[PDB]
């Protein structure tokens, strides 16, 4: 009982590196490839659903998660570390923002918050950094569409497009070639589907690919009618069926 | 937070070592303004430059900081420095004197140096500020919790090369426009890139605001850096 | 390198043993207990001629009937003196009388125990043991004139005579011969001076050695420089004839 | 097997030994000798005090705990103070709350439990003192041996400290003699004094050397020092 | 002795050795377990090994009734198994009180997974040397199997297996659903689903079972119960007269 | 307990009653109900018996500390805001300070005299002239009439003489005269000859 | 302690077991309406007062506990067991069922194997009693592991004792009486003294039988103790 | 709460953390204090790794504690701030409760007290700072100078120095400071202070600063010019065969 | 509402002679108009040749006499068996009483 490690487990070495942070990034490296692409009328985040034995139900694992009705997150690295960050992130979006201003936070500020949770694990006593890197995609009235990457150190930066994990280096290259600032959303989805075909070994279909968009408002996904002043959440998880349809014309 | 046989602070020295690898930031102080310039560390074409901030932060309306080190560690310290400024304004109905805020942040750093068994913040700051006691002020703080005031200073990568060049071309009676010029020139020669482009730069000035008698903070837009890069003969 | 309250295979507490070594490196303190009083004497040991010698407080009052001489890391004794003065004053407040010397010493030794890494004591607010030993001398109605040595271990011992500090091995052996149960106060003062003179690195004078005593009738007095210089001038003359 | 396993008390060795507890036990060996013995009407402590110098006190080694109970120490003296202080409070609680004098056996269980906790907590050390506990309660005279490992045992007689084995051997053989010293205090004290001798290369036992304590049927716990122990030399 | 071997900090390869050793620990009892889904039930089977003749065999179980509806089977040493068992009961009761409906199987799995994730991250807590299989007929999802491990990982299964011979039992089941082409055992009675489960345990392990070599838990609509030896014996008799 | 303040053109003047009365006796006829907060800032106070001096002395300590820490004197405006926040905190605590104050200071940066009135609730207001308690019921109207924004210090002292005279005519209690103090560009001085003038 | 070794085991728990194996031998025998407890008391010296250093402990009024290893650890455990029994009674009125009491000790011991700032217990405890549905016997190892037993043994002579117990189990499948288990416990302790015999030893037996003690824990004294010692002394010669 | 003990004893009886704090002090820039017949003078040096500083705003070495007492230091700067603040609070707090400014002895005993406390507390390191504290007791004219070190020891000095090459300047002071006759004036006291610094600093330019304290809260800092006037005089006067 | 106090009557008397002293009290203990006891002593030998009576609310009086008896016991422990002088007792009793300044022992106490 009681914590006896009240000191930082992440300290500077003589060369200036922070060991545990580096190793966290090494953990992220082995992680499955994931990517985000920013269009003019949307953002796409996508990843592979590496099933451990076909007896496992792929749908029951959330690799792409709604954080707020306009913000989503995807990851590379350690799944368990991601799951808790999502919960803490959802809750902090409420306690630090919605319960104060009565509106969901803008993308850059939620990211700022997740980054804080992660930085703290970089410095607090008795803890290791999170072994994940996140890609957070969202829309807010004043900043429009955005995409951010958050790393184990709690550092974050915005991207027009990027990828993280195993086949990241190769995918960043693939995206660099295919990205222009005039892409519709369907184009970005197509580019994302292409980029993700490089990383995957075996089966490549809608039941092995998780993919979500931040697009237009979906009024029928709101749950109620009568306050015409929101046409619903901008976040949408593409269905297994919807993915396969864009694979036939690939 | 332990002492070496020599009398140095191990973790502090190592944090400074960390900073020495971070993108360079420069502060130059004119007679009628202060310049802040900073270089983004080896970036990419797909990195968003528009909605991006990583090296230059607004503390209040009269003070800004240039960051060299761990972006996240700086976000923490930035935000409590923003709070300290607001606490002071509430208590006294006057904006915080630049030094007082700088001392307070430096004290926070000093804490992680003496007690608690937590790692220092791997962050160095350049503070550019104005107040009505001391006019324009340029300050520097590092992991050791030490702070000093400057006419021109640099932090992060290649500070030796940068310091020499600034000592060569700086003189007390400069204008802000020449300080902007000097800032870019110095970074031009201490870069680890081919040349210096607009998308690898953050730029801010604290001027006496054209015509008013009031103080103005300008965080240069991407396109505005591109412009200021042309006139000074770098395109 | 393992812990602060760890046992050696010999059954001693490392930190306690090492603090005693720090006390060996300290300036000499000597105490002689008689039937006319108790004498406390110390070696000032200024590390430079420019140090103002009378700002060296190594003999302190605890109560009117209790005095104290220290040796070792003398800055550690600050809180011990503070605690002793409080315990003595507090006792007078609760009981309208003087604290017994043994009780006062025992209370200081309790303070000395309070060392540990937030140990299964309560709480132990102090990281290391004290780097200082104390000679505690005084008078009470029951047990008369008394001298005590209080180590940072929390153990204390009653002595007829005692020496602590760098010159302690040589000084204690000299105390063994010279002490008899009929020493006058003046005889005792001279012995402290003599023994200090032997073991001190410098030549003994009024600036670098301090004398004090507690009598039942006058309490704890520190001998000022002029009064001690006479006792020196009286020792050299006493030992000229022999 | 002996290397990295003596760091703290929170560590077992591969043999299954707690070395910090064992090293604490060692502090007893290095402590001065003390003796405990009882008949049916009385219990006696005889403790040889040890001087640091020829000019010094022979440190007290007998502490009174209640009117019916008390103990003798060998080892770290300050530890004897912490434990006897705790024992004073427990005897005191039993008196105030229940109007009941605390049974010697319960005092044993209570010391055992206090010492035990220091053999299992990180950042704390075991106690470094052995204690002999005599008392007269509702079931007569009692003697207890306390070991800082937490092990307490009830005995007719025993000895702890330097060369204790001599006195313990003597008492093992004198058993049926001293146990029948009923209603004769001074003869039981004498048997105690003679018991402490079998553990002395040292010398004779002098006036300030010796410390005796007694508790019995109509005898409250009293310590005798110097003048009043001379008649036992 | 490098610290990255003793506490849950990263190794240079971004690994957590304590978690890996916790996985090793889950096999210590040399027991295999498997779970399958019926049309409207869920069945867990585990080997039962009582070596010591001095033991009271009725007290030797690795199957736990967590709530009225949720059952759990553990692979790993018993003390850790009981730790996770008491906690899951606590958590299931607390959920019902605070939220007014029964804690679903998958949510309790997630909650226990998060708890395990914490030991993965904090230095003073060791992981638990266990894998927990949770089963129920959920009022929303139907027959359910969710499994958690010392990494903080959890997922839902059509069927699953755990223990030393995990792989053989898995492929055996994989191969069955490959042919049957459905994601469950198409059987009305839970009795025949148990029978199926035992049958496939036998083929993959190459062993025969008496009534005292097994342990069966069944989960039906609003009840999870374990089988007595004689219930198992009647199941064993029925497989004998066909296979 | 009379606490008066008047801001003329080049200085601020505070007048404060000299009596301290416990129950049926006047215990002192020479009380200085004032603390100097800095070379150019003065505070006058009246209220509940103990709190009165404790609060002033605590405010004084803090300002003196600030001064020495920055080798710089805080402006009247800043000093008064500190004082207000203190009372505003206090009003909602377990046992609030029941003290009303006037702060008169000369702002050397602006070369303007400034008078601040703050009550125990932490109500701050800047005024040409101010008072606390009953005294204002008599003075405010007298000052409404005779006061001019560009009076000399000497003229402000005649305006107060009129105020004190009125208070001595119509107030029920003997407040044993006032101590008058001026705060200008040269600091704080006492006009120790006001009683029989 | 919060440290797995690479084989999945817990080396600090494993070393605790060693301390247990080093201890005095103690046993439990379940009988058809109760449980019997027995222990070997080493006589270090003639000076030990006989019958007066009681090792068996009662919990509540119906539960017995005996242990081998570091005695202080055992006592610490029983003190917790007593608080845990008091707490259950306080809330639920009924005295604590034995399986319930086993898990309370269970979870507590197991907790001391979770953190590096605590060490495991250096005891194996044998305990049991009679609740509202029968007799129960349990043994709890330093790891927190426990199970129900027909018979149980721990300490230096655990093998020879376990063997005897197995012989009893195998040769009395119908059940064993309280009187009988008492005599047999005395036999088994004498037979177990073989592996620790450089010292003389004192026997101690306790029981809790529905008919022989009304379901309460009692020590075996007087006639019934001497009758058992006799039975043992007979079948060792 | 982290309370793992940092300052411990070594076998020879030394607290190494306290020891290495002294090392940090000897590393720090030199400071000297010399007391006259009716004054005390404090002097400091400045380093030379960089020389594009803004001296208008940069923290001077002699700090004001109360209006009559000043403190200078050698060692870690960031540490000295923490001591100075605490000393400033205690100064005010003493005025508030005893209705009297601190004696110089008292302020010293307090700072030395804070330094000691940090040598025996879990999870804290000693101050890499040693100090000179100087001034005049309220309503008193006899000059005071004291020194504290990381251990918590403190004492008074007719003159004293701390920091880098203090060994040499203490060497100088031992030769030239006469106990019988202290530097009878402000002027001849500032002279001995400038001399003693010249051995270590090099050029008496922007590297030597001086501060004078007379009785009744009279504290004046000298300018580059008035210092240069002593620098120029001593170098020319004390050169001859 | 609950009243934590009561009144058990009684009267105590202390007279000091040249080389002796007496403390006396009645043995009657009452509540309102009822007699609880005809013999209930309220004057106590406290050891160290001190006699004490704490008359008024008997529950408070008993608590006080208990605590002083115990105070004497610990004086002996902490101060090497020294006799507690009557003046030192009186001072100690002041502190006992004042410990409850804001929820007092409702007794008039004489020693």
């Amino acid at each position: 009982m009681t914590d006896r490690y009240s000191f930082s487990l992440t300290t500077f070495s003589p060369s200036g590196k922070l060991g545990q942070i580096d190793y966290a990034l090494t953990a992220v490296k082995q992680g499955v490839t994931s990517l985000g692409i920013k269009a003019t009328n949307g953002v796409v985040i996508a990843t592979e659903k590496k099933s451990s034995s076909p007896l496992a139900m792929s749908e029951t694992l959330s690799k792409v998660s709604l954080l707020t009705p306009d913000i989503g997150a995807v990851y590379s690295g350690m799944g368990p570390d991601y799951r808790v960050l999502v919960d803490k992130s959802r809750k902090v979006a409420h306690t630090s923002y919605k319960r104060i201003y009565g509106e969901y936070p803008p993308t850059k500020l939620l990211v700022s918050e997740v980054a804080k949770i992660m930085q703290e694990a970089t410095q607090s006593g008795g803890v290791r950094p999170f072994g994940v890197s996140l890609l957070i995609a969202g829309h807010d009235e004043f900043n429009g569409f955005s995409l951010y990457q958050v790393d184990p150190s709690g550092s974050y930066f915005p991207w027009k497009a990027t990828a993280i994990g195993k086949g990241s280096v190769a995918a960043k290259t693939f995206l660099e070639k295919r990205w222009n600032d005039e892409l519709e959303l369907e184009d970005a989805i197509h580019i994302a589907l292409l980029t993700l075909k490089e990383s995957v070994e075996g089966e490549f279909n809608g039941d092995t690919i998780e993919l979500a968009i931040i697009g237009d408002e979906n009024p029928d996904l709101l749950g109620y009618t009568g306050i015409p002043t929101d046409k619903g959440p901008r976040f949408r998880k593409l269905t297994s069926q919807e993915i396969n349809d864009r694979l036939e014309a690939l | 937070t332990i002492f070496s046989p020599e009398g140095r602070l191990y973790q502090v020295e190592y944090a400074l070592e960390s900073i020495s690898h971070a993108g360079t930031a420069i502060g130059i102080m004119a007679s009628d303004g202060i310049v802040l310039a900073a270089e983004r560390k080896v970036t990419s074409t797909l990195l968003e430059q528009d909605t991006s901030t990583e090296k230059l932060y607004k503390l209040n309306d009269k003070i800004a900081v240039a960051v060299a080190g761990l972006t996240a560690d700086a976000e923490i310290l930035i935000n409590t420095a923003r709070i300290h400024a607001q606490n002071y304004l509430k208590t006294y109905n006057e904006d915080i004197p630049v030094e007082i805020l700088v001392r307070r942040l430096s004290d926070i750093k000093q804490g992680y140096t003496q007690h608690g068994g937590l790692r220092p913040f791997g962050v160095s700051f350049i503070y550019a500020g104005y107040d009505d006691r001391y006019g324009y002020q340029l300050y520097t703080s590092n992991p050791s919790g030490n702070y000093t005031g400057w006419k021109a200073i640099s932090v992060g990568a290649n500070t030796s090369a940068a310091q020499t060049l600034l000592q060569m071309d700086y003189k007390d009676d400069m204008k802000v426009d020449d300080a902007i010029e000097l800032a870019l020139k110095t970074l031009s020669k201490t870069t680890d890139s081919s040349a210096l482009t607009y998308d690898r730069l953050e730029f801010a000035t604290i001027r006496k605001g054209a015509n008013d008698g009031e103080v103005y903070q300008k965080i240069f837009k991407p396109q505005e850096i591109k412009d200021i890069l042309v006139k000074t003969g770098i395109t | 390198d393992r812990g602060v309250s760890t046992f050696s295979p010999e059954g001693r507490l490392f930190q306690v043993e090492y603090s005693l070594e720090a006390i060996k490196l300290g300036s000499t303190a000597i105490g002689i207990a008689t039937k006319e009083g108790v004498v406390l004497g110390v070696e000032k040991r200024a590390t430079s001629p420019l140090l103002e010698s009378d700002s060296i407080e190594k003999i302190v009052e605890i109560d009117r009937h209790i005095g104290c001489a220290m040796s070792g890391l003398t800055a550690d004794a600050r809180s011990m003196i503070e605690h002793a003065r409080t315990a003595a004053v507090t006792h007078n407040l609760y009981y309208d009388e003087d604290i017994n010397v043994e009780s006062l010493t025992q209370s200081v030794c309790d303070l000395a125990l309070r060392f540990g890494e937030g140990a299964s004591g309560e709480e132990r607010l102090m990281s290391r043991p004290f780097g200082v030993a104390l000679l505690i001398a005084g008078h009470d109605a029951d047990d008369g004139y008394q001298l005590f040595h209080a180590e940072p271990s929390g153990t204390f011992y009653r002595y007829n005579a005692k020496a602590i500090g760098s010159g302690s091995e040589g000084a204690q052996a000299e105390l063994l011969n010279e002490w008899h149960s009929s020493l006058t106060l003046k005889e005792a003062e001279l012995l402290v001076l003599k023994i200090l003179k032997q073991v001190m690195e410098e030549k003994l004078d009024e600036n670098n050695a301090q004398l004090s005593c507690i009598t039942k009738q006058d309490g704890f007095k520190i001998y000022d420089n002029e009064k001690t210089a006479e006792l020196i001038k009286e020792l050299k003359e006493k030992e000229a004839a022999e | 097997f002996r290397n990295n396993y003596d760091g703290d008390t929170v560590t077992f060795s591969p043999t299954g030994r707690l070395f910090q507890v064992e090293y604490a036990l060692e502090a007893i060996k290095q402590g001065s000798v003390t003796v405990g013995l009882r008949s049916n009407t009385h219990a006696v402590l005889v403790a040889l005090k040890r001087n640091a110098d020829e000019l010094s006190s022979y440190q007290k080694k007998i502490i009174k705990c209640d009117e019916h109970m008390g103990l003798s120490l060998a080892g770290l003296a300050p530890d004897a103070r912490v434990l006897s202080n705790y024992l004073r409070q427990q005897c005191n609680y039993s008196s105030l709350v229940f109007n009941r004098k605390l049974a010697v056996e319960r005092a044993g269980h209570l010391l055992c439990d206090k010492a035990q906790k220091n053999t299992q907590s990180y950042g704390g050390r075991p106690y470094g003192v052995g204690l002999l506990i005599i008392g007269y309660d509702k079931s007569g005279a009692h003697l207890l041996e306390f070991q800082p490992s937490g092990n307490v045992t009830e005995l007719y007689g025993t000895a702890i400290g330097a060369r204790s084995q001599g006195a313990k051997t003597y008492l093992e053989r004198t058993l049926d003699t001293f146990i029948k010293i009923d209603g004769n205090p001074d003869e039981l004290i004498k048997a105690g004094v003679e018991a402490i001798s079998q553990s002395l290369r040292d010398e004779s036992l002098t006036v300030d050397n010796l410390s005796i304590a007694i508790v019995g049927k109509d005898t409250p716990f009293t310590i005798y020092d110097g003048e009043a122990v001379a008649k036992y030399i | 002795a490098g610290y990255d071997r003793h506490i849950t900090i990263f190794s240079p390869e971004g690994r957590l050795y304590q978690v890996e050793y916790a996985f090793k620990a889950t096999n210590q009892t040399n027991i295999n377990s498997l779970a399958v889904r019926g049309k409207d039930c869920t069945v867990v089977i585990s080997q039962k090994k009582v070596p010591d003749k001095l033991l009271d065999p009725t007290t030797v179980s690795y199957i736990f009734c967590i709530s009225r509806t949720i059952g759990m089977v553990v692979n790993g040493p018993i003390p850790d198994a009981r730790n996770a068992a008491l906690r899951a009961k606590a958590e299931a009761a607390e959920f019902r009180y605070k939220y007014g409906y029964d804690m679903p199987c998958d949510v309790l799995a997630k909650r226990m997974a998060n708890l395990s994730q914490i030991y993965t991250q904090r230095a003073y807590m060791r992981p638990l040397g266990v894998i927990l299989t949770f089963v129920s007929v959920d009022e929303e999802l139907g027959p359910s199997i969710y499994k958690t491990d010392p990494a903080g990982y959890y997922v839902g299964y059509k069927a699953t297996a755990t223990g030393p011979k995990q792989q053989e039992i898995t492929t055996n089941l994989e191969n069955h659903f490959k042919k049957s082409k459905i994601d469950h055992i198409n059987e009305e009675s839970w009795e025949k689903v148990v029978e199926f489960a035992i049958t496939h345990m036998i083929d993959a392990l190459g062993t025969e079972f008496s009534k005292n070599d097994l342990e069966v838990g069944v989960a039906t609509k609003d009840k999870f119960f374990t089988l007595s030896a004689e219930n198992i014996e009647e199941r064993l008799v029925a497989i004998a007269e066909q296979d | 307990d009379i606490i008066l303040g008047i801001r003329v053109q080049d200085s601020v003047i505070l007048a404060s009653s000299k009596a301290v009365t416990r129950g049926i006796s006047v215990l002192k006829d020479s009380d200085d109900k004032t603390r100097q907060l800095s070379p150019h800032t003065l505070m006058s106070f009246a209220g509940e018996a103990g709190d009165t001096v404790q609060f002033a002395e605590y405010i004084q300590a803090n300002i003196q500390l600030y001064s020495i820490r920055e080798d710089y004197e805080l402006s009247p405006q800043a000093v008064s805001s500190f004082v207000r926040q203190e009372l505003a905190k206090s009003i909602r605590s377990r046992r609030p300070y029941q003290v009303n104050v006037l702060i008169g200071g000369y702002d050397k940066k602006k070369n303007k005299p400034e008078l601040y009135q703050i009550d125990y609730l932490g109500t701050k207001v800047e005024l040409p002239y101010g008072a606390h308690g009953y005294s204002g019921f008599y003075t405010f109207s007298l000052l409404d009439h005779h006061y001019r924004p560009d009076m000399t210090t000497e003229e402000g002292l005649d305006l107060l003489k009129l105020c004190v005279q009125e208070l001595e005519k119509r107030m029920p209690m003997d407040f044993k005269g006032v101590i008058v103090k001026i705060v200008d560009k040269d600091g704080i001085r006492q006009v120790d000859d006001f009683q029989a003038q | 302690n919060s440290v797995f070794s690479p084989d999945g085991r817990n080396f600090q728990v494993e070393y605790a077991v060693k301390a247990v194996e080093n201890g005095t031998t103690s046993i439990g025998i379940k009988c058809n309406d109760g449980v019997v407890f027995a222990v070997e008391k080493l006589i270090t010296s003639k000076l030990l007062v006989p019958q007066k250093n009681v090792k068996i402990q009662v919990v509540d009024r119906h539960i017995g506990c005996v242990y081998s290893g570091l005695i202080p650890d055992g006592r610490h455990l029983v003190n917790r067991g007593r608080e845990e029994a008091a707490s259950f009674k306080k809330l639920y009125k009924t005295p604590i069922p034995i399986p319930a009491f086993a898990d309370r000790l269970g979870q507590y011991v197991q907790a001391h194997t979770l953190y590096n700032s605590v060490r495991p217990f250096g005891v194996s405890t044998i305990f049991g009693g009679v609740d509202k549905n029968g007799a129960h016997l349990y043994m709890l190892e330093p790891s927190g592991s426990y199970w129900g037993y027909k018979g149980a043994a721990t300490g230096k002579g655990r093998q020879s004792a376990k063997a005897e117990l197995e012989k009893l189990v195998d040769h009395h499948p119908e059940g064993l009486s309280a009187r009988e288990a008492v005599k047999q416990a005395a036999k088994i302790i004498y037979l177990a003294h073989e592996d620790n015999k450089e010292k003389d030893f004192e026997l101690e037996i306790s029981w809790c039988s529905l008919s022989e003690t009304n379901g309460l824990h009692k020590f075996v004294k007087g006639d019934l103790l001497q009758e058992a010692i006799d039975f043992a002394q007979k079948e060792i010669n | 709460g982290y309370d793992r003990a940092l300052s411990i004893f070594s076998p020879d009886g030394h607290i190494f953390q306290v020891e290495y704090a002294l090392e940090a002090v000897k590393r720090g820039t030199c400071a000297v204090g010399v007391k006259g017949k009716n004054c005390v003078v404090l002097g400091c040096e400045r380093r030379s790794t960089l020389k594009l500083q803004d001296t208008r705003i940069t923290p001077s070495k002699v700090s004001k504690i109360d209006s009559h007492v000043v403190l200078s230091f050698s060692g870690l700067n960031a540490d000295s701030r923490i001591l100075i603040e605490k000393a400033r609070v205690e100064a005010q707090s003493h005025r508030l409760t005893l209705e009297d400014p601190v004696t110089v002895e008292y302020l010293t005993r307090y700072v030395a007290g804070v330094q000691q406390r940090y040598t025996q507390s879990g999870g804290v390191r000693p101050f890499g700072v040693s100090t000179l504290i100087a001034g005049f007791d309220p309503r008193d004219d006899e000059p005071k100078l004291y020194q504290t070190e990381p251990s918590g020891i403190y004492s008074s000095w007719s003159a004293q120095t701390i920091g880098r090459n203090s060994k040499t300047v203490r060497e100088f002071l031992e030769k030239n400071y006469d106990r019988k006759e202290p530097p009878a004036t402000v002027e001849e006291c500032v002279k001995l202070t400038v001399r003693s610094l010249l051995e270590v600093v090099q050029t008496g330019a922007k590297n030597i600063e001086i501060t004078v304290v007379k009785p009744d809260s009279d504290i004046v800092a000298l300018s580059s010019e008035e210092i240069n006037q002593y620098v120029t005089q001593i170098e020319q006067e004390k050169q001859e065969q | 509402q609950f009243n934590p106090y009561g009144d058990n009557g009684g009267t105590i008397l202390g007279i000091a002679g040249e080389d002796f002293a007496v403390l006396a009290g009645d043995t009657r203990n009452i509540t309102d108009y009822s007699i609880n006891s005809r013999y209930e002593p309220k004057v106590f030998d406290c050891g160290d040749n001190i006699v004490m009576s704490a008359n008024g609310f008997a529950a408070d009086g008993d608590a006080l006499v208990k605590r002083f008896k115990n105070s004497v016991k610990w004086y002996h422990f902490d101060h090497n068996d020294k006799k507690l002088s009557i003046n030192s007792a009186a001072r100690n009793i002041q502190h006992l009483l004042y410990g409850k300044r804001f929820f007092p022992y409702y007794v008039h106490t004489i020693i």
